[PDB]
This record gives C-alpha cells, structure tokens and sequence, in this order.
C-alpha cells in the first residue's frame, strides 16, 4: 500500500491496483468504530459514482475522448511521465477540476444516445 | 488448457454470527404501544416467509453451543431494562413498617398483612400516616427486633425496586428472529431430531417463527409442540447436573386462579409519583390454586416414562418432588394478568414408572383433577439478580388463566443407592433453556457467493 | 434464493443470478436493525470490490487467463461438474486462496497497462 | 437537477446523468444526520444492483433482447417519445414490473451461460 | 445535609397556591408540586 | 476519549451525596510523628431504613 508514492508516474501504472485493494475493509468505542463503517463506505462509493458517471467505471486507465488544452499544458509527456511524480501532479494541476469533470460526464452521454441512435438505426 | 474462473452467486455458505433483529406479525399496535417488549418497533411482517426446502442436504447441529439462545437472552434483559427504566421508584418507601395484621383469623393462607408508615407527601416538610396490605413474603421482621411489629421490606438492604408502570402489559407477543441480507436461517426438519446430530432434512428461510417469550420455571408453557413422539434432549444423559429438557407430543392444559376479590388503592408519593397498593379484600378469602386433569398428566408422566426408559435401559425412573431450596427455586413459577404466581408442585411430581404399562385408565375417563396451591410475591428479583428488582402493582378483580404444557424440565439425582429406581426431579431457573426448547432447530449461516473452479476456457483477449 | 444448494455445479450454472438479487434487499431494536442495515451493505460491496479488483465485475461468469496448478487439480471436468456440489467443492478448494487472487489482480493490471499501451501506440 | 421533469421523452435523453451524478453527494441533529447518511447509500446501491442484475450496468442506456408485449403496448413510437412525458408513463406502465424483471434477470444469465458455452467450445 | 437556612424570595402571583386544608393562612406551594416536578432552565441557555 | 471514558466509568458508581453532613473530627495520630495527615472524623450515617 503507497509503496510507489515516490516514484515516477509510468511507474505507478502497474502498481495502482494495491491501493484500490485496501480501499475499503482494511459505547464510546463503538461510536467510533459505526462511523468509521460508514466514513469507508461513502468514500469508496463517492468515487465509484465519479467513475460511473464518466463511463469508464470497472477499469483502471481510461481514454475520454476530451482535448487537453493549452491553458492546462506545460511539459512533454516524457517530462511528464518520467520527472515528475503523482504527488507534485496533484499540488499543481488541481485547478478547474470541475469543468473536466462535467465535460467528460456530458462527453459519455454524448457517446452513449450517439451509440443508441447507431444501433437503432440498423 | 485448465484456466481458473470465477463465479458469483454460488451457494455454498460458512457457520458466522450475527445481530438478528426482531420481526413481529403485523399485529394492531393501534393502541397497545405499552408492551414490555416493544414488538411494536419491530419489522411487520407482512408476506410469507421464504419456505424452501433444499433437497440432497445435510448440516450439522449443536444447539448447546449456540449464539442465537444468548443473543435472545441479552434482549429479553435489555427490554426488561429500558422498559422498567422511565417508571416509579421505591426509594422513599423503604421505611419502619408498623404491621399488625389483616385477614381475620388464619383462614386460607393468612398472607396478608396490614403494614402502616409515614409516606411524605409532594411538601416535603409535611408526612403523612398511610396503611396497606402486603402479602407476607415482601416484609421481613427488622433488625434487632424483640419479636416487635416492626418490619422492612425484602429488598432495602440489597437494591431498591422501581415499580412496573400500569399501563405496561406482560403479555407474550410473539417475536420472529430474522437474519440481516446475506445471512440465512437454515432450520432442521426431522421429526424426531435429537438437538444434535446431523439432519438429513434442512430448509432455508430469512426469519424465525412466531416464538413466545414466556417466563417460567420446571413446566414449559405455551410453547410449540413436538410433532409425533416426545423428545427427550440433554446435553450428555450422564452428566446428572445437566437439565433435561422434555418435549411433548400432546399438550395438558392448567387452569390458574386467585379467587379472592382484590382491589387497589393509589398512595401519593412525593411530586407526581404514585404507588399502588392493596387496600382491601372484598368478601371472603380463598385460595389461589391451579388444576390439572390427573388422568391426562398421569398419562403425560408414563409416556415420558415410555420414552426415557429406553435410554437408561432395564431401570425403573420413579419421579420426586424438587430439591431444598428457596420457594422461588423450588416451586414453578409463573405469571398470567401480572400477577407473579408460585406453584407447590409435590403433589404433581409423585409416582413412578417401571416397565410394565401400569395404568390402562386411559381406556376409561375420569373426573378427578389434581390442585395444587399457590403463593404470590409482589416484589421479584428474577433472572438472578442480573436484572433490576421490580414491585409487581396489584390488580383488581379476580385473575384467570387458561394455559398449555409442552415440555417439562427434569434433572436426575442418581447414585449407588439408585440401582433400581431412578430420581427425576423438577428443576429450573436457567432461563436460557426456556428459550432453548424454541430454538432447537434453527442455525445461522453466512453466504460466501464467490466461488473458484477450471473450466478449460480462456479469456479473449 | 439456495434452490440449487445440493444440485450440481452445471445445474448452479442457471440460478447463481437468484443469489445475487436477495443480497441487498430484506430503541434496541432500532439498534439492532441499523447494525442489519449497515452489516448488508458491508458484505455486498466487498464482494463486489473484490470482482473490480480482479477485473471481470459486471458478469457473473468470469474467464481470468491464470493457469490452473496441478497441486490444486485432482478431477477431470466431468467428475468436478457432474457429479460433486458447489459446497463440497468450497470445501476441498478452500486453500491456496489469497495467492490465487493476487495473480488474478495483477493478471487484470498487466491486462489494462498492456491494452493501454496498444491503444498508445496505435 | 431534474431540470428536464416538464420535457419529452427524447428532450430527457441528454440529461440523464444529471440526475444520477446528485444520487450520492448531497446529539438529535446527529442522529438524523447519520440516518440520512445511511439512507442515501441505500437507495444508491439498491437502482445499482439491480441494473447489475439486469446485466447492462456501467450504461445509463440498455437494450434487453426482450419483446416488448402488446397487453403492455397502446401507442406508437413519435407518440411517446415526442408528446408524453416520463411522468405519465410511470403513472401507466407500472403494472408487470415484477414479471418485467425476473424476465430482463432470466435473460441476462441465459445470455451469459451461452457466451460461456461458447468460448468453452472455441 | 443537617443545617436549613431560611431564606426568602420574591414570587409571581400565578405560580403560587394556597396549601391544601388551609384555615385562610398564609401557608402557599408551588403550583407545581402535585403534578411533576420541575427544573429549571440554565442561565446560558438562549431562547433566540 | 479520555474525558468520556472517565465520565462513562464513573457513570454507574455510587454517589457520595448523603456523605455531605456534619462531621465531628479529632486527631487520631496525636503523636509527633512528623506524618499526621489522618483525622478520625465521626457522622452521622443514613441506614437502608
Ligand atoms: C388496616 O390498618 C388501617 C390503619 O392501620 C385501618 O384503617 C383505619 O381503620 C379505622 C377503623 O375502621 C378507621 O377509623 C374509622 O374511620 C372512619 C372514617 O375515617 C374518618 O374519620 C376518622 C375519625 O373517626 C378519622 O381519623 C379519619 O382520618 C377519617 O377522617 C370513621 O367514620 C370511624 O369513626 C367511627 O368509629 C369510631 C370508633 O373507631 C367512633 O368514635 C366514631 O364516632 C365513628 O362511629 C373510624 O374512626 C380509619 O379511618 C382507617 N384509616 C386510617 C388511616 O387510620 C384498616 O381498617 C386496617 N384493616 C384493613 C382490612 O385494611
Ligand atoms: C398462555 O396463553 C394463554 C392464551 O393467550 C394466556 O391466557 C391469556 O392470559 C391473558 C393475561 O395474561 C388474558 O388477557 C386478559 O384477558 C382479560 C379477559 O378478556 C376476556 O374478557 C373480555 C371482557 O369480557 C373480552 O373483551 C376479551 O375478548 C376476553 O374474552 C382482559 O380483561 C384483559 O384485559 C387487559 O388488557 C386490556 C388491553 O390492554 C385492558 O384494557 C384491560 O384493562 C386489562 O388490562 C387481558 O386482555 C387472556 O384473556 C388469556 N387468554 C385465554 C384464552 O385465557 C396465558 O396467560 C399464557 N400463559 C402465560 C404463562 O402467560
Ligand atoms: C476513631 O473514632 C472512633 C469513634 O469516634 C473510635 O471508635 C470507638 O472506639 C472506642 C474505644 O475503643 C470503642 O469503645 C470500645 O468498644 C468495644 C467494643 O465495642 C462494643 O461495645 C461498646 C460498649 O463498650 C459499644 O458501645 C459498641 O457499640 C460495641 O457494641 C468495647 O469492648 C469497649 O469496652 C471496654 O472499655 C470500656 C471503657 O471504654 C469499659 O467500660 C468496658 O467494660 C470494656 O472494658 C469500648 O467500649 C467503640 O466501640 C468504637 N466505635 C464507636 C462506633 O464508637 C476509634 O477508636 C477512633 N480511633 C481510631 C484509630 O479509629
Ligand atoms: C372471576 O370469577 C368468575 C366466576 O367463576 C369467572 O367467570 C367464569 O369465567 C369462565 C371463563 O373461563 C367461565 O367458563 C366458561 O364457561 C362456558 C359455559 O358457560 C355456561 O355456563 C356458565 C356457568 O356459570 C354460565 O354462567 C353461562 O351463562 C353458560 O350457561 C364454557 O363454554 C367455556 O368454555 C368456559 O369454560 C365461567 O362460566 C365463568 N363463571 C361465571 C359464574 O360466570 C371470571 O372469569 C373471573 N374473572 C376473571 C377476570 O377471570
Ligand atoms: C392449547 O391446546 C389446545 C388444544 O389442545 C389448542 O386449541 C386448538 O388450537 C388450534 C389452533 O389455534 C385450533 O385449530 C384451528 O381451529 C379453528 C376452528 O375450527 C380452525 O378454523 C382453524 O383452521 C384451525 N387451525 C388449523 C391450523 O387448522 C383448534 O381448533 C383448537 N382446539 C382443539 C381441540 O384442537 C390451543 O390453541 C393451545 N394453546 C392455547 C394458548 O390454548
Ligand atoms: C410516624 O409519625 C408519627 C408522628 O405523627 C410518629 O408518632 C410518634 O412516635 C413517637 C415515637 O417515635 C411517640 O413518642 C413516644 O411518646 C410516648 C409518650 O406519649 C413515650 O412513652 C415514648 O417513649 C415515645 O417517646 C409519639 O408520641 C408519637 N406521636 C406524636 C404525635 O409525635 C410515629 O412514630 C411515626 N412512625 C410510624 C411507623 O407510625
Ligand atoms: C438482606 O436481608 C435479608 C433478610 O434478613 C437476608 O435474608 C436472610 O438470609 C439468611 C442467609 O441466607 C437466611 O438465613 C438462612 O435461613 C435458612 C432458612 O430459610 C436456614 O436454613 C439457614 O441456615 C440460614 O439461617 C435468612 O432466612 C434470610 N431471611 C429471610 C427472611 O429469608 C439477606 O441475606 C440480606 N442480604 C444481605 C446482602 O445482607
Ligand atoms: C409444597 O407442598 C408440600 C406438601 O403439601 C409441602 O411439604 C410438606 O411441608 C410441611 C410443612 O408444613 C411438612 O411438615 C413438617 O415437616 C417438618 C420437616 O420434615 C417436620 O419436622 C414437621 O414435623 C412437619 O411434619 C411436611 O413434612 C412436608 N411433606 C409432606 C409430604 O407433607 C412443602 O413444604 C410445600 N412447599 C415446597 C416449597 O415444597
Ligand atoms: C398415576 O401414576 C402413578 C405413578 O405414575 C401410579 O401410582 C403407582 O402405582 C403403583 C402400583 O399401583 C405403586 O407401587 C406400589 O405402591 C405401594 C404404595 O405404598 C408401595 O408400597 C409398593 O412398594 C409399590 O411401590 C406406586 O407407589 C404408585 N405411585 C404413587 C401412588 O405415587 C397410579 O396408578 C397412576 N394412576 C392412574 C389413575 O393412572
Ligand atoms: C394540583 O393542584 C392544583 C391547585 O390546587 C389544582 O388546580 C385546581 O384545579 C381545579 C380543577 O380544575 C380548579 O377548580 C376549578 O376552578 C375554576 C375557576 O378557575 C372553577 O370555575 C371550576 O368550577 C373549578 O372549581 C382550581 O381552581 C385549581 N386551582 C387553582 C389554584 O387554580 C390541580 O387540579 C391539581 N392537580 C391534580 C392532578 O391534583
Ligand atoms: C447525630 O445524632 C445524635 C443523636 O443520636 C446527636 O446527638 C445529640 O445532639 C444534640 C445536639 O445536636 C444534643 O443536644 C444537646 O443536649 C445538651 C444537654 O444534654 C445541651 O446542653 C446542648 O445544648 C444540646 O441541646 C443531644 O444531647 C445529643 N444526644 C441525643 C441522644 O439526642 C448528634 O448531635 C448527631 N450528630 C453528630 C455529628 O454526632
Ligand atoms: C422435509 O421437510 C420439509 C419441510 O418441513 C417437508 O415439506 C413439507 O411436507 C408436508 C407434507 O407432509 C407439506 O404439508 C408441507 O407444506 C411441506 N413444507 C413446505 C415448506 O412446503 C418435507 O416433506 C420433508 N421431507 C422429508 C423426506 O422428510
Ligand atoms: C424424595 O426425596 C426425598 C429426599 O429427602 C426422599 O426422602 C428420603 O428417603 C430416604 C429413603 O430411605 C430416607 O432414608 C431419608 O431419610 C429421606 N429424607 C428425608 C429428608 O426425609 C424421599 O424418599 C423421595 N421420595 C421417594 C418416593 O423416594
Ligand atoms: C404421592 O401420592 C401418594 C398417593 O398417590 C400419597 O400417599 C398418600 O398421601 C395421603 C396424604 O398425604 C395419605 O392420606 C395416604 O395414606 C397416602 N397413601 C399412601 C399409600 O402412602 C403421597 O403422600 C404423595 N406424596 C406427597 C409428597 O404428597
Ligand atoms: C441423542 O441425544 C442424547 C442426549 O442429548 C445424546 O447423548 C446422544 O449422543 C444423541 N445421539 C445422536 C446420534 O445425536
Ligand atoms: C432389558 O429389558 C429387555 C426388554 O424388557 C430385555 O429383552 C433384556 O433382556 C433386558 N436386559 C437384561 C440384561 O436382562
Ligand atoms: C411393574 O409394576 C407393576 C405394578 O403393579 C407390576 O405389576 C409389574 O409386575 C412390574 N413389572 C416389572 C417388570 O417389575
């Protein structure tokens, strides 16, 4: 679990499952262990029902059809994914998370009726 | 070639324990929201249970080493706990008690007695001399006494006793066990199933039956019969300090009474309390007694004989009364209106069985009905301690009650004097084993749906 | 729900769909009943994390591409699919169990970073 | 949020995963708090296990290869997907739901036994 | 618990009540005391 | 925690409420043993009665 905090990006892209394996399941006292059942639970389903909600739910690495755009771009991909870590990726993309978030929610839609009307249409 | 696959929702299933919830029958709790049990915040069980047997599947059973006896334990204390928690206590009661006497001459049994003190009232500079009766196992001589009229209470020098309320009913509403979603309740189906052993017939279901938590000592009331032979279930048979739990086939049917017409009188105890009482005794005093038929417990008694001959073999069992103890370990105890009865039975537990059939009265039909005299408590200290004392308001009117008998529990005081004749005593007070003989064939599993196996396919990929 | 518990494997291949839809639906015993509730939801989401992690979630029969060990083979398919029980067979399978589904979960991660990496390089 | 409860059928197909990404995210307070808590996994995951029952979970979108029956028929396509509303036909078409599916359940394990079979005689 | 003070206050007319067998004396109670008793409100504690 | 384990420990134990009278107290270590520190202090005591 987080052994690979450290290390580069590509190289996090085979041990990522081990952190999605202790994700879930890992009267004072009792109190605290029933909202500690409870914080697990509606942590795990927050971000099942993201990644629902973007259609790419049931794998680990996604494509979402969705341009990146200049005002987000500032290295290349081996600056990328062999310099900088996941950590530093988080402190400094983490702005206009919300307008990616619905683009691709309304970019599965979008795939989803256009689908739809292709298999209604034979 | 073989490549591993699994599945899920395969049914296989694993021995757990969990919190089972109670379940009522969708009873009108319209206006009975004062249970002692609060069935009322139970589930409604408005459809069918799901009845499946399986077929092609055989368990294992223990019911000695079960949880759901202890968990159904820990809720009838709990219950019995948050029920008596928000009533009236006996605090200020627990006074010199001057008693002269009640009834006029000894008549039936001269229990009551006429106890007077000095109750205070909601000013709390100003008392005031009130009388009651109280019956004569609550009162005790005080101490240092030079055989003086001053009495105390059972209960001061041990726990104050908050009364039950009078709204609350004692009434055994049944109670259905169910298992959360993904458990199951797998219940036995051999009608002469042992207790332990393996079944050869198992079904499925979600909930229990409608099983009645009713409280009593050595006879079993108002249980589920067994279905075509008696059941005798112990732990061991040779262990003789292992109750016996007897199951039988057809039930007897008692009759408990207290004839004398009681009535009741409100004394004001400090802001906003009362406490009842029984004020006086309207006409004459008889008996509290209950009747069985001789003839049907006779026989009930030599088919039990018939049945408990065969496992000590060559052996005549002669039957006795309890052993020495309290009158609240001796006699059978009991409870219909909310009144707290204490029956003999010496009379009842009299006779003997050898191997020959001895009594063939059962072609004939008779009359003759055995009664077996009562005495009643107001102040319990029931399930050991464990639970708060209570004082038992009085009721007034005359109190009947019809009841069944399904099962019986014996113990045996055998040695090397009863080579012959065997002892079988009534005995009681274990409460767990009243609810033992209601969950004997139930036990709880936990589904494991996922499932591993080859089945020579690989995946496309 | 457990209509085929003394059946065969093959006959469980058509009613292990009726074990998965009573999983979820059914003041001490307010108490009682919210531990109930909360036990439920507990033991579905493991499973179903469980399924995620090994990748085949959404289907109820899986194919994993993981060999079989001979130290865990003592049947032919016949004799384990005709003629044995799912819970016998949970009884003499039981063994080996966690090292079985660590090699589906990174059988999964190598599955997802190899169709990430076609996808890349097409 | 249900901005489109008034529009047609059609109207309502682009603005489905609005409604279904507000599903989640949302010592007497206390206790109503954690009530409501509890509440809102439990209506979530109830709609999500039966679209996974039903086999086409992971898609706002499904086609079920069930026919569709004329005691359940009473219009044409233009008339119910561009003049009535999704209220109305919750009003009328709630009959047969049960049978409806226990069909859609018996139809997606038929459909996976058969792939199974399938891949197994490859 | 041994030594009682006596100590005086200033009562609202509607909370009092003559005490019960009263010979029209001056003896009054707290309208309160045959029904519940009853506590009082914490100064901290704010009615907004 | 610790507040509230404390508190709920102390919870169902006995109150020394009727403890509260009038105590008459002398010394019981009278000698000069450079300790002192215990007086014999009587009351009086509340029975069940
Ligand atoms: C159990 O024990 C209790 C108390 O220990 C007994 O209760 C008392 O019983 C006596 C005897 O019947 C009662 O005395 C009678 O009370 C009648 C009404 O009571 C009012 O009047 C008396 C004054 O007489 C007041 O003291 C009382 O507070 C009430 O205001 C009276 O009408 C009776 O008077 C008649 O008899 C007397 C002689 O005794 C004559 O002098 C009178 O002129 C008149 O003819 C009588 O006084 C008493 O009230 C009861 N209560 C109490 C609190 O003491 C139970 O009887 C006893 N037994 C049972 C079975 O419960
Ligand atoms: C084994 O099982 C049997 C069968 O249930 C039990 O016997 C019952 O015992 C209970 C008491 O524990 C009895 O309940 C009481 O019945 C009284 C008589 O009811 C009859 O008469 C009235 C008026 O004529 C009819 O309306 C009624 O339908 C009956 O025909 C009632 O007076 C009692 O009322 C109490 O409750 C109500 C509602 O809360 C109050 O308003 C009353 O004031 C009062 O408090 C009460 O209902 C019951 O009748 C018995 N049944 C039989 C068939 O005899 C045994 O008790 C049980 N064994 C043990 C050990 O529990
Ligand atoms: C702290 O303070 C307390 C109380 O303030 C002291 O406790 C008392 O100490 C005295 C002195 O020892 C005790 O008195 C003695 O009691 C013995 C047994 O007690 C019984 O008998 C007496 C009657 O004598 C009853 O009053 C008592 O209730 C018991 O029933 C007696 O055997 C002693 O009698 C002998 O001495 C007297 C003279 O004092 C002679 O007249 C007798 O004939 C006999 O020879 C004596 O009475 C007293 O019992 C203690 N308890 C109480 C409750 O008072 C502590 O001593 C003090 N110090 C410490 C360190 O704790
Ligand atoms: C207080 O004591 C009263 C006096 O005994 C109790 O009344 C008795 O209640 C029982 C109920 O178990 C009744 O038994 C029933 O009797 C009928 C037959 O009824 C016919 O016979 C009676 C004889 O008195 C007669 O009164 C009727 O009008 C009928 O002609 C049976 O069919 C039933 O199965 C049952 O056995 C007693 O009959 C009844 N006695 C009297 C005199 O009314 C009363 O129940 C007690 N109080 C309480 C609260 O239990
Ligand atoms: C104590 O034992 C009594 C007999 O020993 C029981 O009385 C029997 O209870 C049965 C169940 O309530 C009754 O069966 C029902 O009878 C009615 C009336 O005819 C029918 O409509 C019902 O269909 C029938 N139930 C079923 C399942 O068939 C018996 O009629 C009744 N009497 C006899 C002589 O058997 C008592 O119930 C039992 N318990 C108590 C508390 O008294
Ligand atoms: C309840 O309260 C009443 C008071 O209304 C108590 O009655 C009083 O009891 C005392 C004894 O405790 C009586 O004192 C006795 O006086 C006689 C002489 O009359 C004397 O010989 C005795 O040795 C004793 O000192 C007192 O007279 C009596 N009455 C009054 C009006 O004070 C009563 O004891 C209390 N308890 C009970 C159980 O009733
Ligand atoms: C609280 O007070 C009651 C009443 O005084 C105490 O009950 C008494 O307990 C003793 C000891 O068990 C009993 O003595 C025994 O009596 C039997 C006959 O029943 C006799 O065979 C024994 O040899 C022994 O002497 C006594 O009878 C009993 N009192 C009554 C009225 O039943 C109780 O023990 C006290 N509890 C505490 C914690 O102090
Ligand atoms: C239950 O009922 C039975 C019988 O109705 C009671 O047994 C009998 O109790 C009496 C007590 O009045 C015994 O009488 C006395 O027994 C003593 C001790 O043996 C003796 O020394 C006296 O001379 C007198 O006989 C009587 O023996 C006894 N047995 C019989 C057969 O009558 C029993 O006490 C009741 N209660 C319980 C809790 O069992
Ligand atoms: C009711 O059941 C009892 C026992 O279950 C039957 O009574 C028993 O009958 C036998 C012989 O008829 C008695 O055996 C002999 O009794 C005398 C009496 O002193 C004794 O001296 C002999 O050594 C021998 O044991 C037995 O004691 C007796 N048991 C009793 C009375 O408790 C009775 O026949 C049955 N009645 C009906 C109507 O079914
Ligand atoms: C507790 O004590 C208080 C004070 O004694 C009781 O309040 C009293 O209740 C009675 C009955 O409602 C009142 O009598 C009525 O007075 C009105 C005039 O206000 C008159 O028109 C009626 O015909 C009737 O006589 C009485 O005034 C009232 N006392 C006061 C001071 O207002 C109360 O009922 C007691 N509660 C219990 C449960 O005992
Ligand atoms: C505990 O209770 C006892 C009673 O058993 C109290 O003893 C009594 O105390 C009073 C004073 O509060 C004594 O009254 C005194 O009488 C003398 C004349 O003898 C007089 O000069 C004083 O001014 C005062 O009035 C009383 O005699 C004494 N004994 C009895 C039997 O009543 C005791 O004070 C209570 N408290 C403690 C801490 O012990
Ligand atoms: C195994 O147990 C089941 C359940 O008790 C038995 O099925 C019952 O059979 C009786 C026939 O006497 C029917 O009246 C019941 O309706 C059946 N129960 C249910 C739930 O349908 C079954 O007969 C038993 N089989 C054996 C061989 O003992
Ligand atoms: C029921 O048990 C009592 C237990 O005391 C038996 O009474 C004893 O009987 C033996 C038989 O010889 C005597 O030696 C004892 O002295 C008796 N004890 C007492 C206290 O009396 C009684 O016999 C048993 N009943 C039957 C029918 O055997
Ligand atoms: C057990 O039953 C027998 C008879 O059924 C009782 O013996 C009779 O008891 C009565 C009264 O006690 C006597 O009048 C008879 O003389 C007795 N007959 C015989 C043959 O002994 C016996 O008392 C009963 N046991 C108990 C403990 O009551
Ligand atoms: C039957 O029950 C008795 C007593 O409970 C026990 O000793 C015996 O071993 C049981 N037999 C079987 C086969 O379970
Ligand atoms: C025990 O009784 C049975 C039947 O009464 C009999 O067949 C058997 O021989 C008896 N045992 C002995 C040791 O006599
Ligand atoms: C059993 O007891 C009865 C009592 O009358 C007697 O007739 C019979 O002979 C006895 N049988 C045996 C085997 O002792």
């Amino acid at each position: 679990f987080l052994g690979a905090a450290g290390s580069t990006m590509g190289a996090a892209s085979m041990t990522l499952t081990v952190q999605a394996r202790n994700l879930l399941s890992g009267t004072v006292w009792g109190i605290k262990q029933l909202q500690a059942r409870v914080l697990a639970v509606e942590r795990y389903l927050r971000d099942q029902q993201l990644l629902g909600i973007w259609g790419c739910s049931g794998k680990l690495i996604c494509c979402t059809n969705v341009p990146w755009n200049s005002s987000w771009s500032n290295r290349n991909l081996s600056e990328i994914w062999d310099n900088m870590t996941w950590l530093q990726w988080d402190k400094e993309i983490s702005n206009y998370t919300q307008i990616i978030y619905g683009l691709l929610e309304e970019s599965q839609n979008q795939q989803e009726k256009n689908e739809q009307d292709l298999l209604a249409l034979d | 070639n073989l490549w591993v696959t699994v599945y899920y929702g395969v049914p296989v299933w694993k021995e757990a324990k969990t919190t089972l919830f109670c379940a009522s029958d969708a009873r009108a709790y319209e206006k009975e929201v004062h249970n002692v049990w609060a069935t009322h915040a139970c589930v409604p069980t408005d459809p069918s249970p799901q009845e499946l047997v399986l077929g092609n599947v055989t368990e294992n059973f223990n019911m000695w080493k079960n949880d759901m006896v202890d968990q159904m334990h820990e809720d009838i204390i709990s219950l019995w706990d948050q029920s008596l928690k928000p009533c009236v206590k006996l605090t200020p009661l627990c006074v010199t008690l001057i008693c002269s006497d009640a009834t006029v001459k000894t008549g039936t049994v001269e229990e009551m007695k006429n106890c007077s003190f000095n109750t205070t009232t909601e000013i709390r500079d100003k008392e005031k001399k009130e009388y009651a009766l109280f019956y004569k196992p609550d009162i005790v001589p005080l101490s240092e006494t030079n055989n003086t009229s001053e009495y105390r209470l059972i209960n001061c020098n041990t726990s104050a006793c908050t009364q039950a309320c009078p709204k609350v009913t004692f009434e055994p509403i049944p109670i259905h066990y169910c298992a959360p979603a993904g458990y199951a309740i797998l219940k036995c189906n051999d009608e002469t199933f042992n207790g332990t052993g393996p079944c050869s017939n198992v079904s499925t279901v979600q909930c229990t039956h409608g099983i009645r938590p009713v409280v009593s000592t050595q006879l079993l009331l108002n249980g589920s019969l067994a279905e075509k032979e008696i059941v005798i279930r112990s732990e061991n048979l040779t262990n003789n300090a292992k109750i016996i739990i007897v199951h039988l086939h057809t039930p007897v049917e008692i009759v408990c009474t207290r004839p004398n017409n009681n009535t009741r009188k409100s004394v004001r105890i400090g802001p906003g309390q009362t406490f009842y009482a029984t004020g006086d005794i309207i006409g004459d005093i008889k008996q509290a007694h209950c009747n069985i038929s001789e003839e049907k417990w006779n026989d009930t008694l030599q088919k039990v004989g018939i049945e408990l001959q065969k496992h000590f073999p060559n052996k005549t069992i002669k039957y006795n009364q309890s052993a020495g103890g309290d009158m609240e370990i001796t006699t059978h105890s009991f409870n219909c209106g909310g009144e707290f009865f204490y029956c003999n039975t010496s009379n009842l537990f009299n006779g003997t069985y050898n191997g020959t059939y001895i009594s063939t009265n059962s072609s004939a039909n008779s009359t003759s009905t055995i009664t077996l005299q009562c005495r009643i408590k107001q102040i319990i200290n029931m399930w050991q301690g464990v639970g708060r004392c209570m004082y038992a308001p009085p009721i007034a009117g005359n109190i009947t009650c019809r009841s069944n008998i399904t099962g019986l529990l014996l113990t045996r005081d055998g040695g090397t004097n009863s080579n012959e004749t065997e002892t079988f005593r009534p005995a009681g007070g274990d409460m767990r084993d009243n609810w033992r003989s209601e969950l004997y064939k139930y036990k709880v599993v936990k589904i494991e749906p996922l499932g591993v196996a080859p089945t020579r396919c690989k995946r496309r990929v």
